[PDB]
Order: C-alpha cells, then structure tokens, then sequence
RNA sequence: GCCCCUAAGCGUGUGCUAAGUGGAAAAGGAUGUGCAGUCGCGAAGACAACCAGGAGGUUGGCUUAGAAGCAGCCACCCUU
RNA sequence: ACCUCGAUGUCGGCUCGUCGCAUCCUGGGGCUGGAGCAGGUCCCAAGGGUUGGGCUGUUCGCCCAUUAAAGCGGCACGCG
C-alpha cells in the first residue's frame, strides 16, 4: 500500500481578508493554510479544478506534493470547508507530514454484498478515525455483507485492515447494523 | 399453436380448455378421448398438452413430461408450494427424486447431461422454497 | 384532449414536441393527447 | 460490451480456432432459436457452433494465415469448429441446410486453404 | 401528527427566518435525504403527508427519517374579531426550516425508487427542495 | 388589486432607486 | 444534415435549368418548379447531380439544408415517374364512380358527394371500392388524398368509410 | 437621460434575446437557445434506419371462477 | 379608519339601460367506461335571445304551466 504524492501549484497569498478570499474564490482559486509540526504557518491559494480532480480521485485524505515558489512540500488534506448550498470548496487545511510518519486519519467506509433478502442494512458510521503512516493511509475502507442473518452488528474491531494500519476508535462502534425488513404495517407507526 | 396443462384423467372443464380450444378451430372431443386414453395409459400425473394446428382444422397433441413443479410437489409429499419460498420450507427432497426427476426431463429437455437438469429441477424447487438434499 | 399546465408522455409511446409555441404530448392512443394551456 | 471485452473474444476465437482441424463459414438468417438449439444438439456431441463478430474474427483471424477469410465476413457470420474429425460438422450443417432452407454456405477453411461451396461439397462427400 | 408533549411557554414570538442553517445540513443517518432551499414554517401535518407518501411508494422495505419537529406554535385569534384584547390560541405546530436543512432521510435498495419517492414527498412542501446522498 | 400592484411596482424604477412613498 | 450532404442524381431524360435560387425540371412527366432558401447553394455536379451546400453551421442553415435536398430530390422524382397513391373503401352500400375528371360517392348520405379534380391531377377508379390518386407532385396528391380520406368520419365500431392502402385503424366495440 | 414628441449618441467593440421578453406574478410543466464542465459508447464501424432471431424447464409457486412473463404476494433460478 | 357628520338619502319593486365572460340556448370542435337516441368532461365562441303566475316583505326560497333557454356578475350591492 503506496500512494504517490500528487502534484499542485500553489502561491502565497499576498493579502489575508475575507474580501481577498472571496476575489480568490471569484477568480477560480481555492485558499488554504498549511501549517504542521514545524510551527511554521504559510497562506496559500491553489487552483480549484486542479484540487477538486484530486479529491475526487483520492478521496478526502489525499497526499499532496505542493510547489511552493520551486520548493516541495509534503502536505495532508487535514480539513475542508464545503459550503452548504453551493457546495463548492471555501477553505483547506493542509497539514505538514513528512516520510515515515504516523497520523490520524478519518477514513470512509462503505459496504457491499447481499444480505438475506428478508433484511435491511444501515450504516451508522460514515468514517472510522486510524492510525496510519503519512504516505500508507487507505483510500477507502471495506465492508462484506452476505448471508447475513436477521439482526446482526458490525463493530468497528470486526472491520478488516491492511497492513500497518491501526484502529484507534473503541471496538464497540457499531459501523452497521442488519436488521430485519420492516413490514407494510411497520411503517405506519413510526412518525405518527 | 397453443399449450394448456390439464388433469390427466379428466376431460372436458369449463374453464380452462373449453372456451380457449373452441376459437382456435380444434375438434374437442377427439381430442378429448385421444388425450384421455393416453393420460389413463400414463395415470400417474397432470399433464401439459401442446396443441398444433394446420389449415384444414386438423389438430395434433403433443404430450410433454409431467412438469418439474408437479413432479416435485409430488416427489416431496407436498400438495401446494410454499407461499413465501426461500423463508418458509414446506418440504425436503432427496438427490434420489431429483435424479429421477432429472432424467424426466432430460427426456423433455434440451439439457445435454443429466446433471444440468437436476440442476434446472433443483432451481424449481427453490422457486418453490423446497429444500433439496 | 387535455388542456392542462401540466403535460406529461404518459406511455412510453407518448412524444413531447412543440406547435407554435405551445408544448404538446402526441401519442398513438387517443387519450394520451394532450396540450399546455 | 467494453473493449478489453472484444479483446478477450478475439483471443478466446483464436485460441479455438488454434485447436481445430477445420472451419464452416455459414448464413444463419431466418433461423429461429429453436432451430439453432437443434443445431447445438446435432453439434454439441463432438463439434462447436458459434456466432461472432465480423470485425472481432476479422482481427482473430489476423493470428494465422486464415487473414484471406475476411471476404466471407460480409454477412451473418456463422463459425462451425470440428473438434472431433473435420467433416462431422460439413455434413451436420449441409443437412441443416437442405433441411430449413434458410442457411446458405459461405464457405469452409481446411488444409490452410478456404473452398467454396462447390469444393466444400466435394469434400464432404470424401 | 407530531406534537411536543409540553413546551414551557404556550405562546411564542414567530421564528425568525434570518440566514442559513448551520447544523443538520447533511445526511447522516439513511442513504438519500431531501435537503431544503428555501426558509418557510413547516407544520405537522404537511410533515405527515409527506411521510405518508414515502411510505405509500416505498411499501415494505427501507426506513425513513425525520429529521425536522414542529415545536414551534403559532395562535390565531377567533375569528371576525377586531383588533386587541391580548394574543390567540395557538393551534397549530410548526418547525423553522432554512436553506441547507436536511429534512428527510430514507434508505432503500435500489436509486430509482427512492428518488421517486423522495420526489413524492418533496411535491408536499411548501419550499424549493433537492435531493442529496451520502457521497461528497 | 391591480392597482397596488401596479403603485408598488412602480416603485422599482431607475429614478425612484427602489423607494416610492406609500411603498 | 445527413439528409443534406447526399447529392441528388438526375436521370439522362430530365433538364435541369439553374437561375440564381430559382430552379426548374423538365422531364417525361411535365415541368416543375422549385425556389430554395437564400442560405442554401444549389449548384449542378457535372457528375450528373444536385448539390445544396450550407456556408454555416448554424441553427437556420443546418435545418433548411435537408428540406432544400428533399425537396429537390421529390422534385425531380416526380416528373421522372411521379406519384400515385391508392384508396379503398369500407362498408355496405359504399361506392365510388367517375364522372368525367370528377369523383362521385356514395357514402351513407342523404345525398351523393362531389369532387372535383383540381389542376394536375388525375382520378382512377379500379373497382367499384378501389381506387386511385395519381399526379406529378407529391404535395398536391397527400393534400386531395387527405381530403378524401376525410370525407366521412372516424367509425371505430364498424369501421365504414374511406382509408388508405396498408392503413390500420384502431377498433372498439359497442357492445350494447 | 441622448430615434421623434423632447435638450443631448437612429455612439463605438464583443456576445445574447424571437418572447414586443424588454413594457406585472406562484407552485409546477417543457427535445427554446448560448456558454462551461463531467460520465458512457464509438472506424475493433458508434446511435438511427433496413433484415434475422427474442427458446426449453414452465402455466416458478400461494392466491383465486381465473393467474398461463403481464389483480396481487413470495422467491425471483437453471440449460442451449 | 384614508375622503365625506357648516348632510355622499338606505333595502326590495318599477322604467331605462350599459359593460365583462367565469356560456343558459343557438354555433364550431377533442376525448369517452361515445353501438344508435340521449349523455359526461374539456376547448373555442359574447352576434342575438333568455316567459307568465301562486305563497313568502322579502335578498333568499318553495311551487304551478311552459320554453331552445328560463345564465352568472360589475356599473354608489347602476338608476328616489
Ligand atoms: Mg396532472
Ligand atoms: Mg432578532
Ligand atoms: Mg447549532
Ligand atoms: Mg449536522
Ligand atoms: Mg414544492
Ligand atoms: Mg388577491
Ligand atoms: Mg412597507
Ligand atoms: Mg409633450
Ligand atoms: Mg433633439
Ligand atoms: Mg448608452
Ligand atoms: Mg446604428
Ligand atoms: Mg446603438
Ligand atoms: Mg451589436
Ligand atoms: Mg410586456
Ligand atoms: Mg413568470
Ligand atoms: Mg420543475
Ligand atoms: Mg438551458
Ligand atoms: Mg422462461
Ligand atoms: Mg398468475
Ligand atoms: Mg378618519
Ligand atoms: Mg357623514
Ligand atoms: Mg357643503
Ligand atoms: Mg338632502
Ligand atoms: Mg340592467
Ligand atoms: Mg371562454
Ligand atoms: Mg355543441
Ligand atoms: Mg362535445
Ligand atoms: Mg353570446
Ligand atoms: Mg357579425
Ligand atoms: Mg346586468
Ligand atoms: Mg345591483
Ligand atoms: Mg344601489
Ligand atoms: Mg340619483
Ligand atoms: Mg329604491
Ligand atoms: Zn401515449
């Protein structure tokens, strides 16, 4: 399990505002901090397109390698802004990593398979917390439901891992929990 | 150009075949007498009947194998499949049967072995909820 | 003929196309014809 | 259907082709699925029938030197492979044929050489 | 009908409908969810339909959720009555909804339905609503 | 109510800049 | 478009004479006449065809580019051989007959129905509930056509009246 | 505010609008059009059009006068 | 509670009208669970027409004979 950094521009904001944060973002750029264990915090702007094609094909947690005025630095998306109605990208938190370090990560985790079809799945966890190192975090966490029977919990010490990746959350997170398919009646009830 | 499945040791219903054989320029009580001295040579179960017509109001009756659904209820102990099959089980059946069964209808088949059709008769019985051992 | 502010291609044999200026759904079956008005 | 898909089929065509002794290049239209599961039937014991892709042979038949069957693709393509012997299936589809009447003989492919309906004839009768 | 068991004071000044939401601004426990564009007072019972309505397209299977409650009362005086002589009764329940809330949530199998459903229920309200799912 | 209607449309012209008296 | 780009083929008897956007057919069966939109380009292949070529690629040129090809394609097809186009009719009591040029039914009325036979245009009748339109422009046919398959009203029940060749009308039952 | 009434531009450059929209209005309906951006297929010939096929088990069971792929309910498979 | 209290006469009925169309009749259509006769529903249509009596003050309403029909509204709930 090995990802490569990815590749983006960025330029030091020359002026910190909200009126110098909304000409960025009316001018197609996305403002960011990067800041990290070197107490050392820079005000960037990066391309939108060029950051939201990143996000989509890495997920939220992605490795960046950031061109800072010809010099690289390793970064970790840490925080997002997502503006509600528009849901564009307002603001990044870029978090300063460098090799063979450890991190806490919120990953995603999303299920697949057939259960018995007198079942319905919920999901109750969008993403469980891990450690894991800088440059070995998963993409994507994966949970096999088939042949499930009746009521059944997933915790969180059921889902698997890869390798050299540990789970710090309690166990006892119920992620998903099978439960037996609501009758026609049984829907009458519930809000009423 | 028609198929209706019929008791085999009864002629002549209302319902069913009356009405359906009586638009379809088929002499109805030849057939009849023809079907039921071939279903009282067989006398075991109900039967589906194909019937092919030709310009001159002839008529010719094809006689398929007792269908894998009778065959299975019949072979189970069972009069009526399962309402909610695959989550009530009304009835267990043997490999013994389904081979039998197999070789019924790899007589009426298109299966190449005999196994594709206890294959086929073993997806019936679960479309019946009828476990199969 | 409906007349109605709504018009939809009740069947899959319903088109929607436009006649001056007004939406219209034509169909095969008589009663699917219908108008925006 | 994808493209590694078609790539698959063409590898998956010359990989049968590779085993068989002949080829039966045949029109199938007009023919019900019935009477193509008859086919299968009289076929399936010891040869192979099957219907593919013009093109997707096209470039199957690019791997040997079959590349000269290519003018035979214009049409319904129908593909007969004699597992068993090489002739079992040139009488299994003349009779088909002469049976339904709407199936015509494109040609065949033996010896590295494809015939026309005249010699695939004569060479059935051998 | 949803109505609170007791609320401390019977008789309340109008929700103000100033900004957009803050919190419940994303689907968190069903897989779909209808999130609301507009600001309006949603009462209980146009809450009722449209669960009734979800339930009706969807049958058995899946589950829904309802994310909004009508705590908010509003009174009305007696009708033909001049103005003056002290506040109404309340008599009917609403809930201040803002552009970005997330009102209804649903789970079931498969996508066409469940916009087909949630599609039914949005035709019930009386604001601009969309329909939003659980991916970014 | 065409009238009001008309008085407080009036209202959104370039010179009265979104003001009328009376709305 | 697709229609467009197909260049139209002239038979060896037909005359095609090009003035500006005017353009006129001579042929075995009369002459016709044809006016083309002004962003449309009629030019004659030496290759023995029509071709229409639309300078842009815009909304109005790219619709009237086809319309100017098909009509142009019908214009020369129809002094080359023309148009007929057949009827029949349906029911008891139900009959048509030439009077001259004109056309007479007999159609259920209290009275019997005329019509004429406007300019360029032939009627044929074969039997006594089959006949025939027939004529070098297809427009005028489908418009006398129509007129006569109008002439008395949708019948679903019975179906009495007048259809066209192949025409499969839909059918109820009034079962009292 | 600048065509004439009515003082001053039927001003210049690049696009949009066909509705006299401009010169009143909602939920909602809709192959109107322009721009920008994703995903699918596509010369290994895409979509449309024209030709041939779309079978056997089997009428899968419960339900009914009736259930045959097409009141409804459950499973929702196998062979060529 | 904005004009009118140094005065803007109020309900029915009569006489005379005038306008709207959200059409009662007459006219033109589409769909029907439209066989025909007769209907139901929607669309277009304001040219003309749209009765006489008994009871109730009566607005309203019930009723008797008819008629193709006995329309609904605005005009200081038109008009002293
Ligand atoms: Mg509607
Ligand atoms: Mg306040
Ligand atoms: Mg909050
Ligand atoms: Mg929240
Ligand atoms: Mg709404
Ligand atoms: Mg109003
Ligand atoms: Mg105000
Ligand atoms: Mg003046
Ligand atoms: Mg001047
Ligand atoms: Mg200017
Ligand atoms: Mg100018
Ligand atoms: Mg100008
Ligand atoms: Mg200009
Ligand atoms: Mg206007
Ligand atoms: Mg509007
Ligand atoms: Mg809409
Ligand atoms: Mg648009
Ligand atoms: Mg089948
Ligand atoms: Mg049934
Ligand atoms: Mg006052
Ligand atoms: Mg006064
Ligand atoms: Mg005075
Ligand atoms: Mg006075
Ligand atoms: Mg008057
Ligand atoms: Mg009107
Ligand atoms: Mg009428
Ligand atoms: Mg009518
Ligand atoms: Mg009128
Ligand atoms: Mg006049
Ligand atoms: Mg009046
Ligand atoms: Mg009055
Ligand atoms: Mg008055
Ligand atoms: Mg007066
Ligand atoms: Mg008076
Ligand atoms: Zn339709």
């Amino acid at each position: 399990t090995a990802n490569i950094p990815n590749k983006l521009t960025a330029n030091v904001r020359t002026r910190t505002g909200k009126g110098a944060s909304r000409q960025a973002r009316r001018d197609g750029k996305v403002p960011a901090v990067l800041y990290g264990h070197g107490t050392d915090p820079q005000h960037l702007e990066l391309n939108a397109r060029d950051f939201a094609a990143v996000l989509r094909s890495h997920g939220t947690n992605a490795i960046l390698t950031l061109d800072i005025e010809g010099t690289e630095q390793l970064a970790l998306t840490k925080a997002l802004d997502v503006h509600p109605i528009r849901r564009n990208i307002q603001h990044a938190d870029l978090l300063v990593v460098q090799r063979g370090e450890k991190v806490t990560v919120e990953v995603t985790v999303l299920v697949e398979g057939d259960a018995t079809p007198g079942t319905l799945v919920t999901q109750d966890a969008n993403t469980i917390e891990i450690e894991a190192e800088a440059l070995s975090i998963p993409e994507q966490l994966t949970v096999s439901v088939e042949g499930v029977e009746a009521g059944t919990q997933i915790t969180a010490g059921q889902i698997s891992l890869p390798e050299g990746v540990n789970l710090i959350s309690d166990p006892e997170l119920l992620v998903v929990n099978v439960v037996e398919a609501p009758s026609a009646e049984a829907l009458e009830e519930e809000g009423a | 150009l028609i198929k209706l499945q019929i008791q085999a040791g009864q002629a002549n219903p209302a319902p069913p075949v009356g009405p359906a054989l009586g638009q379809h320029g088929v002499n109805i009580m030849e057939f009849c007498k023809a079907y039921n001295a071939a279903t009282e040579s067989q006398r075991g179960n109900v039967i589906p009947v194909e019937i092919t017509v030709y310009e001159d109001r002839s008529f010719t009756f094809a006689l398929k194998t007792p269908p894998a659904a009778k065959l299975l209820l019949k072979a189970a102990g069972v009069q009526k499949g399962s309402g909610e099959p695959h989550k009530t089980k009304v009835a267990k059946v043997t490999w013994d049967q389904v081979r039998e069964i197999a070789e019924t209808k790899k007589a009426d088949l298109n299966a190449n072995d005999i196994d594709a059709a206890a294959k086929i008769i073993a997806g019936t019985a679960r479309s019946m909820g009828i476990t199969v051992e | 003929m409906k007349v109605n502010p709504s018009v939809k291609p009740i069947c899959d044999k319903c088109r929607v196309i436009r006649r001056h200026g007004r939406v219209m759904v034509i169909c095969s079956d008589p009663r699917h014809k219908q108008r925006q008005g | 259907m994808a493209k590694a898909d078609k790539a698959t089929a063409v590898a998956d065509i010359a990989e049968q082709f590779k085993a068989s002794t002949a080829t039966v290049v045949t029109e199938y239209r007009g023919l019900t699925v019935a009477n193509l599961a008859e086919l299968r039937r009289a076929l399936g014991d010891s040869a192979t029938y099957t219907v593919a892709k013009n093109t997707l042979v096209k470039r199957a038949a690019s791997e040997a030197g079959i590349e000269g069957l290519d003018e035979l693709f214009a049409g319904p393509t129908a593909i007969a492979f004699v597992k068993g012997e090489a002739v079992d299936a040139a009488k299994a589809i003349k009779k088909f044929a002469k049976d339904n009447k709407a199936l015509v003989i494109k040609g065949g492919y033996m010896d590295g050489k494809a015939l026309s309906v005249a010699d695939v004839e004569k060479i059935a009768d051998l | 009908m949803l109505i609170p068991r007791k609320v401390k004071h019977r008789k309340q000044h109008h929700p103000e409908q100033r900004g957009i939401a803050s919190g419940g601004t994303s689907v968190s426990f069903g897989d779909y969810g209808i999130q609301a564009l507009e600001h309006a007072y949603i009462t209980n019972r146009q809450i009722e339909s449209a669960r009734i309505a979800i339930n009706r397209h969807i049958k058995r299977g899946g589950k829904v959720w309802i994310n909004i409650f009508p705590d908010r009362p509003l009174t009305k005086k007696p009708a033909e009555t001049r103005m003056g002589s002290g506040k109404g009764s309340p008599e009917w329940w609403v809930a201040n909804v803002k552009p970005g809330r997330v009102l209804f949530e649903l789970s079931y199998p498969d996508e066409k339905t469940a916009r087909d459903a949630l599609t039914r229920a949005i035709h019930k309200l009386p604001i601009k609503a969309r329909i939003v799912t659980r991916e970014e | 109510a065409k009238r009001g209607r008309k008085k407080r449309d009036r209202k959104h012209s370039k010179a009265n800049h979104g003001k009328r008296p009376n709305a | 478009s697709r229609i467009g780009k197909q260049p139209v083929p002239v038979p060896s008897g037909v005359d095609v004479t090009i003035n500006g956007q005017n353009l006129s057919v001579k042929g075995p069966k009369g002459t016709l006449t044809l006016d083309v939109a002004e962003p449309i380009s009629v030019s004659r292949a030496e290759d023995g065809a029509i071709v229409v070529t639309r300078p842009d690629d815009e909304r109005r040129s790219r619709s009237l580019h086809g319309l100017s090809r098909t009509l142009i394609a019908n214009l020369v097809t129809g002094v080359t051989e023309g148009y007929t186009q057949k009827m029949e009719i349906f029911g008891v009591g139900y009959r048509v007959q030439l009077k001259g040029q004109n056309l007479e039914f007999a159609l259920g009325y209290s009275h019997p129905v005329l019509i004429e036979a406007p300019e360029g245009i032939t009627f044929a009748v074969e039997s006594p509930t089959k006949f025939s339109v027939s004529g070098i422009d297809k427009q005028k046919v489908g418009q006398i056509s129509a007129v006569i398959r109008r002439l008395r009203r949708p019948d679903p029940y019975k179906g009495k009246g007048v259809r066209y060749e192949g025409e499969q009308i839909r059918r109820k039952v009034g079962k009292t």
